[PDB]
DNA sequence: CGCTGTCTGCGAGGGCCAGCTGTTG
DNA sequence: CAACAGCTGGCCCTCGCAGACAGCG
C-alpha cells in the first residue's frame, strides 16, 4: 500500500512515548499507522504540531525551571 | 599517571 | 567574502568593473599569495603562453597552491588560455596603478550603526527613515507586513543581531549590493566605490545610504568631499559569564543589554554592569526565535570580559555544553515528510524499486529487513509512475 | 521596585555610581543582594566581612552574591560588628552606595543585640538584662508572659518553653544573648581536656573559633564548613576552650565512633573520660567528661529501655558547658529540636556543611542555636588544598525502551523503582566501577532505594550498608575499605551520606536520590571531599558522578539537587555518553536479562 | 535447667513530594 | 471566575525498643 505522511526520528526511549501516546489515544486518535524501526516511526502528517507540544510538555516535566 | 578518562577530560556533545 | 562576491559575477560586469586603477589593484590585493607573482609576470607580456608553462613553475610541495589560485583567477577571468594572457583592460588598467597613466569618526560610525541595530531590536528611541525600514525589509532580515505598524525582525534577523560588528556591516552591505541591482541602480558603480573607497546620480543615493549606515560621513553639510569611517574601508570584552548560568554584563549601551536579554533572563540593572541568568526558558526561546546554539556561545565567547580570557576554555565548558544540549533537547523529533510503501509482496522486485529510488535519489530511510521505504512526495510521482509502468 | 522591559528589577533610580568604582568591587542593590568580584585585587577584606553580614547565596569562581536578611545582620553585631562599623565599611566598599533602604535597614536590626540575655545557672533559665524597660516590654507580650515560671532585672523562665521564648524574643527584635561565661563559670569543674601540641589549627579553623570566642565569653552558633574540612577538630578544639563537660549530639553510631576517635586523635583527654550513649552499648555515661551520642538516643520519644533510661536520668539532671551538635540542619525537625532543652547546655556550638533545607525550618537555627558564626568558602578552601578537588559530572543514562514504555503509564508511584533500576543506568555504573578500580581508585556508592542498593551490591558482589546491618558490621566494612586494598568498593544508603569519614574515597557514584535534597547531595559529595595523601590543588584528586535517566524525571530532580553544589562554584560536566563501554563486558548485554530485570520491579511494587 | 547473642516484629520519627481545601485578584 | 498558599497524607527509609529463638555452659 501507498501512505503519505511524516517519519519521525528520535532515539529509541522517545519512540516508545510516541507508541504510548497512540495506545492511549491521548491525542484522540491513532495518530501512528506503521512503525517502520525502533529509532523510526511513520505518523500522520495532520497531527504533527500538535504532537509537536506533546513532547514539548515531556520535556518540560523532565526539566526543572530556575 | 593516571591521567583521567576522556569522558571527564573532554566534551562528550556532539556539538 | 570580498572575493566570493566577485566570483559570482557574468564576465562583461565584470570587465566593466575593472575601469579606473584603483578597482584592479583592489582585486588584485585579495590574490592569496600565489597569483600576485603571476600578475606581475604576464602584465608587460603582450603574447598569451602556454598552460603547461604555468603548471610547472611552483614546486611539488604545496602544489594544490598553484591549482587553487588558478582556479580562483580562472573565475576572476583575469586572464584567458587563447588557445594565458591577461585581460587587456586589466593589463592596461592594472598598469596604471603600478606606476602607469580620526577618533571622531569611529564614534560616528559605532554610534550611527548601533541606532541601526537599535532599530532592528523593539528599541523606541531609533533612527527612523523609510527608506531605510524597507531595505531592511527587503534585505531578508526584516519583515513588516503593515506599513503602519513597525516591523518585526525574522528568523535571521536574530541571527544578523548577534554575529560580530565586522560581519554583521559585511553581510548587510553583501545583500544591499545585490538588492542594488534589482532596484535598477549599477552594481559596477557601487562596487568600483568600494574599492576606491578602501584606499553621479547612482552614488549620491548610495553614498546618502553610506552616510546613514555611518560607513561615511561629509561634516559639511553634504560636500563633494566625503570622510570614510574605519568600518567603511572594509574591542574589549564585557560579560562575565559564570558556572551557575549567569551573566554579569558589563554594558552601559542599552543595545548590548537588549541582545543579551535575547537569550537569557535580565534579573538586575547597574550602570556598569547588568545581571542576567541563562534559563533554560529563554535559550529554548532564543534557540525558537530562530537563533543558532554555536551563535549564542559565539556571541558570549566574543563579549568575554578580560579576566575569563586568561581562564581556558574561557567560557565553562559546561556552560557551552549546557546551552548545545538546551538547542539539541528541542529538535529530538526529526520530522520529515515522506511516502510510505508496504505490503511488498514482489520482495525481489522491492530491491529493484530499491535501487531505482537510490537512483533517483528520492529515498531517505529504506528498511530490509520490514522490506520497506519512504520517500519525499516531491518524487512519490515518480516512484508511483515506475510502479504502474510494471 | 521599577520593573525594565525584561523582567529586570530597574535600580538606576535608587543608587548613583561612584566615580572611583573601578577600585571598589561592591554592588548594593536596595533588595539587598551583593555582588561582589572574586577577580579585585581587595576581594580577601570585603569576602570576611560580607560574609558575616550576609550569608553567601552562590559564589561562582568569579562573582559572588550574598543576600542581607535580618539573621545575617544579627550574627555581625554578635562576632562584634557595629551599626556604624558595616555600614561606614559598606558604603566604603560600595562601588554604587547603600540605598537610603537598606541603610536604615541595617540600622534596624542592630540596635536589638544586647538589650535581653539569657543565663542558664544552678539547673535553671533566667532572662537577664540590664535595662528594665526592654524587659518590662517583653511581659508585655502575651506568650512571654504565659511562659514566665509558675540595675539588672531576671526573672526565670521554666526550661520546657525554652523555645517559645527564644522564637518570640525574636520576633519582638529582642534577641536572646545565650552567650556563655566559662572563664568565670568557676562552679561547673573543669575537666582535664587539652589540646595535643600535635593538632594544628587550620586558618579558617582558628578563624570560625576566633569568632566564637572573640571575647573571653564563649559564643553559641552555628559553625559551616565544607564537608571532610575538619569540623571534627574545629568541635574538639571548642571542648578544650571550655575545658568543662562537654556533650556532642552525632548523626548516627558511626558518627559517635568517628568522633570519639577525633577526641583521642585530636585531644589528650583519655579514653576512660570519652563515653558513648548508643543502643549498641554505653562505656559508663554516668561517669565521663565527654558524652558522646546521637539525636535518635537523646530524642527518643517512647519510654526508655532502664539501660538507656538511666543515662537519661542523668543526662537531664546536669550542667553542660558546651553541647557540639554535628548535622545541626536535622535540628529544626520537630522531634530533634527538642534535644535542645532535654538537655540543659550553657553554649551551644553547631556544626554542619550544608545549611540547607528543603523547607523552610532552616532559619530556626539562628534562635535554637544562635547565629550563624562562620561560613568557609568552598573554592577558597578548594584551592588551598584544604580539600580534594572534585570532577562533579552526571553521566545522562537513557532509559531502556521496555523500561519507560512502563514508566510513562504508570503513575501511581512506582516510577521510582523503574528508573532506579534502570539497565542502562546499571551498566554504567558497572563499567565506572571496573574502570576506576583499575585506577587504585576507593569507589564509594549510594543509593537511597535500598531495592536498588541490593540490586546492584549482589549483582556486582561488592560490601553493602544500610539500615538493618548491626553497627559492628557496618563498621568492620569501613574500617576494611579504609585498609583492606580488596575492598575498593562500598555501596551504602541513606544511612552513611553524613559524618562518614573516607579520605581515601577519591570516586563516588550515586545510582538513585530521595527527590531534590540539596543535603543529601552535597552531604554525599561530602564522603570523597576529605583532604587526599598525595593530593595535588588543581589535579581533580577525587570525582563524583550522579547517575540519571534521560527523559525521565530523575533529569529535574538532579538539576534541583545540583543548586548547593553549582551555587559554591562547582561545575556539574554533563556526560551523554562513556566512552569503552562497548568494549567492555557488562551486565544486562541482552534483552532477556532486561525482560527479566523488569519483571522483578514490577513485582516488588 | 539459665545466660548471652541473633534475628524479627512494634512503634515511632526524618525528609521530601504531592494533594484537596482555604484564601485572594 | 481564575489563580496562588498551605498544612497534612503518603511514601520511602531509618532508628530504638521489645520479644522470641538459638548457641553456649
Ligand atoms: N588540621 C588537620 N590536620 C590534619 N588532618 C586534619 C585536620 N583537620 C581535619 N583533618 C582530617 O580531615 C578529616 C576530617 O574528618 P571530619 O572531622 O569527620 O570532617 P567533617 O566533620 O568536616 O565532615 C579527617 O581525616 C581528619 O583527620
Ligand atoms: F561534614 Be562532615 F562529613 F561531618
Ligand atoms: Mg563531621
Amino acid at each position: 500500500n501507498v501512505l503519505k505522511g511524516v517519519l519521525i526520528e528520535c532515539d529509541p526511549a522517545m519512540k516508545q512515548f510516541l507508541l504510548y501516546l497512540d495506545e492511549s489515544n491521548a491525542l484522540g486518535k491513532k495518530f501512528i499507522i506503521q512503525d517502520i524501526d525502533d529509532t523510526h516511526v511513520f505518523v500522520i502528517a495532520e497531527l504533527v504540531n500538535v504532537l509537536q507540544e506533546r513532547v514539548g510538555e515531556l520535556m518540560d516535566q523532565n526539566a526543572f525551571s530556575l | 599517571a593516571k591521567e583521567r578518562p576522556i569522558w571527564l577530560r573532554e566534551s562528550t556533545v556532539q556539538g | 567574502n570580498l572575493q566570493e562576491f566577485l566570483g559570482g559575477l557574468s564576465p562583461g560586469v565584470l570587465d566593466r568593473l575593472y575601469g579606473h586603477p584603483a578597482t584592479c589593484l583592489a582585486v588584485f590585493r585579495e590574490l592569496p599569495s600565489l597569483a600576485k607573482n603571476w600578475v606581475m609576470r604576464m602584465l608587460f607580456l603582450e603574447q598569451p603562453l602556454p598552460q603547461a608553462a604555468v603548471a610547472l613553475w611552483v614546486k611539488k610541495e604545496f602544489s594544490k597552491a598553484q591549482e587553487e589560485s588558478t582556479g580562483l583567477l580562472s573565475g576572476l577571468r583575469i586572464w584567458h588560455t587563447q588557445l594565458l594572457i591577461l585581460n587587456p583592460i586589466f593589463r592596461q588598467n592594472l598598469r596604471i596603478a603600478l606606476l602607469g597613466g580620526v577618533p571622531s569618526l569611529d564614534k560616528y560610525a559605532e554610534e550611527r550603526w548601533e541606532v541601526v541595530l537599535h532599530f532592528m531590536v523593539g528599541s523606541p528611541s531609533a533612527a527612523v527613515s523609510q527608506d531605510l525600514a524597507q531595505l531592511l525589509s527587503q534585505a531578508g532580515l526584516m519583515k513588516s507586513t503593515e506599513p503602519g505598524e513597525p516591523p518585526c525582525i525574522t528568523s535571521a534577523g536574530f541571527q544578523f543581531l548577534l554575529l560580530d560588528t565586522p560581519a554583521q556591516l559585511w553581510y548587510f552591505m553583501l545583500q544591499y549590493l545585490q538588492t542594488a541591482q534589482s532596484r535598477g541602480m549599477d552594481l559596477v558603480e557601487i562596487l568600483s566605490f568600494l574599492f576606491q573607497l578602501s584606499f553621479s546620480d547612482s552614488l549620491l543615493n548610495f553614498l546618502q545610504h553610506l552616510r546613514e549606515f555611518g560607513l561615511v560621513f561629509q561634516r559639511k553639510r553634504k560636500s563633494r568631499r566625503y570622510y570614510p569611517t574605519r568600518l567603511a574601508i572594509n574591542q574589549p570584552g564585557f560579560i562575565v559569564v559564570e558556572t551557575n548560568y549567569r551573566l554579569y554584563a558589563y554594558t552601559e549601551s542599552e543595545l548590548q543589554i537588549a541582545l543579551i536579554a535575547l537569550f537569557s533572563e535580565m534579573l538586575y540593572r547597574f550602570p556598569n554592569m547588568v545581571v542576567a541568568q541563562v534559563t533554560r526558558e529563554s535559550v529554548q526561546q532564543a534557540i525558537a526565535s530562530g537563533i543558532t546554539a554555536q551563535q549564542i556561545i559565539h556571541f558570549l565567547r566574543t563579549r568575554a570580559h578580560p579576566v575569563m580570557l586568561k581562564q581556558t576554555p574561557v567560557l565553562p565548558p559546561t556552560i557551552t555544553d549546557q546551552i548545545r544540549l538546551w538547542e539539541l533537547e528541542r529538535d529530538r523529533l526529526r520530522f520529515t515528510e515522506g511516502v510510505l510503501y508496504n505490503q511488498f509482496l514482489s520482495q525481489v522486485d522491492f530491491e529493484l524499486l530499491l535501487a531505482h529510488a537510490r537512483e533517483l535519489g528520492v529515498l531517505v530511510f529504506e528498511n530490509s529487513a520490514k522490506r520497506l521505504m519512504v520517500v519525499t512526495p516531491a518524487g512519490h510521482s515518480d516512484v508511483k509512475r515506475f510502479w504502474k509502468r510494471q | 521596585t521599577k520593573v525594565d522591559e525584561y523582567g529586570a528589577k530597574d535600580y538606576r533610580l535608587q543608587m548613583p555610581l561612584k566615580d572611583d568604582h573601578t577600585s571598589r568591587p561592591l554592588w548594593v542593590a536596595p533588595d539587598g543582594h551583593i555582588f561582589l568580584e572574586a577577580f579585585s585585587p581587595v576581594y580577601k577584606y570585603a569576602q570576611d566581612f560580607l560574609v558575616a553580614i550576609a550569608e553567601p547565596v552562590c559564589r561562582p569562581t568569579h562573582v559572588h552574591e550574598y543576600k542581607l536578611t535580618a539573621y545575617s545582620l544579627y550574627a555581625a553585631v554578635s562576632v562584634g560588628l557595629q551599626t556604624s562599623d558595616i555600614t561606614e565599611y559598606l558604603r566604603k566598599l560600595s562601588k554604587t552606595g547603600v540605598p537610603d533602604g537598606i541603610m536604615q535597614f541595617i540600622k534596624l536590626c542592630t540596635v536589638s543585640y544586647g538589650k535581653v540575655k539569657l543565663v542558664l545557672k544552678h539547673n535553671r533559665y533566667f532572662v537577664e538584662s540590664c535595662h528594665p524597660d526592654v524587659i518590662q516590654h517583653l511581659l508585655q507580650d502575651p506568650v512571654i508572659r504565659e511562659c514566665r515560671l509558675r540595675q539588672t532585672v531576671s526573672f526565670e523562665v521554666k526550661q520546657e518553653m525554652i523555645e517559645e521564648l527564644q522564637k518570640r524574643c525574636i520576633h519582638l527584635e529582642y534577641p536572646l544573648l545565650a552567650e556563655y561565661d566559662f572563664r568565670n563559670d568557676s562552679v561547673n569543674p573543669d575537666i582535664n581536656i587539652d589540646l595535643k601540641p600535635t593538632a594544628v589549627l587550620r586558618p579558617y579553623q582558628e578563624k570560625s573559633l576566633r569568632k566564637m570566642f572573640g571575647n573571653g565569653r564563649a559564643r553559641s552558633g552555628v559553625i559551616v564548613l565544607p564537608c571532610g574540612a575538619g569540623k571534627s577538630l574545629v568541635g574538639v578544639t571548642a571542648a578544650c576552650t571550655v575545658r568543662k563537660r562537654c556533650l556532642v549530639l552525632g548523626n548516627s553510631a558511626v558518627s559517635v565512633e568517628q568522633w570519639k576517635a577525633q577526641f583521642k586523635m585530636w585531644s589528650t583527654i583519655d579514653d576512660s573520660q570519652i563515653c558513648r550513649f548508643t543502643s549498641d552499648a554505653k562505656d559508663k555515661p554516668i561517669g565521663c567528661s565527654v558524652a558522646i551520642s546521637t539525636y535518635s538516643m537523646l530524642g527518643h520519644t517512647t519510654k526508655r529501655s532502664w539501660e538507656a533510661e538511666r543515662v537519661m536520668e542523668w543526662l537531664k539532671t546536669q550542667e553542660w558547658g558546651l553541647m557540639i551538635l554535628d548535622e545541626v540542619h536535622t535540628i529544626p525537625a520537630k522531634m530533634f529540636r527538642r534535644v535542645l532543652t532535654i538537655v540543659q547546655a550553657h553554649c551551644k556550638l553547631g556544626l554542619t556543611a550544608t545549611l540547607v533545607r528543603e523547607d523552610d525550618k532552616i532559619v530556626d537555627l539562628n534562635f535554637l542555636i544562635g547565629p550563624k558564626l562562620y561560613e568557609a568558602n568552598w573554592m577558597e578552601l578548594q584551592n588551598n588544598g584544604y580539600i580534594a578537588k572534585v570532577q562533579c559530572a552526571e553521566v545522562w543514562c537513557p532509559m531502556s525502551p521496555e523500561f519507560y514504555r512502563e514508566y510513562v503509564a504508570i503513575k501511581t508511584k512506582k516510577r521510582i523503582l523503574l528508573y532506579t533500576m534502570n539497565p542502562n543506568k546499571f551498566r554504567a555504573c558497572q563499567f565506572l566501577i571496573k574502570f576506576h578500580e583499575r585506577r587504585n581508585d576507593k569507589i564509594i556508592v549510594f543509593a537511597d532505594n535500598v531495592f536498588a542498593l541490593k540490586e546492584y551490591a549482589i549483582r556486582l558482589n561488592k560490601p553493602y550498608i544500610y539500615g538493618p546491618t548491626s553497627q559492628g558490621e557496618r563498621m568492620q566494612i569501613l574500617q576494611n575499605f579504609k585498609h583492606n586494598p580488596k575492598i575498593n568498593t562500598i555501596f551504602i544508603s541513606k544511612v552513611g551520606d553524613t559524618s562518614f569519614d573516607l579520605p581515601e574515597a577519591n570516586v563516588l557514584i550515586q545510582i538513585s536520590s530521595h527527590g531534590g535534597s540539596r543535603r543529601q547531595e552535597a552531604q554525599r559529595l561530602g564522603r570523597v571531599l576529605r583532604a587526599k595523601k598525595g593530593m595535588v590543588a588543581e589535579e581533580y584528586n577525587a570525582f563524583f558522578y550522579s547517575l540519571v535517566s534521560q527523559d525521565t524525571q530523575e533529569m529535574a530532580y538532579s538539576t534541583k539537587r545540583q543548586r548547593f553544589l553549582v551555587d559554591q562554584g562547582y561545575s556539574f560536566k554533563v556526560i551523554t555518553k562513556l566512552a569503552g563501554m562497548e568494549e567492555e563486558d557488562l551486565a544486562f548485554s541482552t534483552k532477556e536479562e532486561q525482560q527479566q530485570l523488569l519483571q522483578k520491579v514490577l513485582a516488588a511494587t
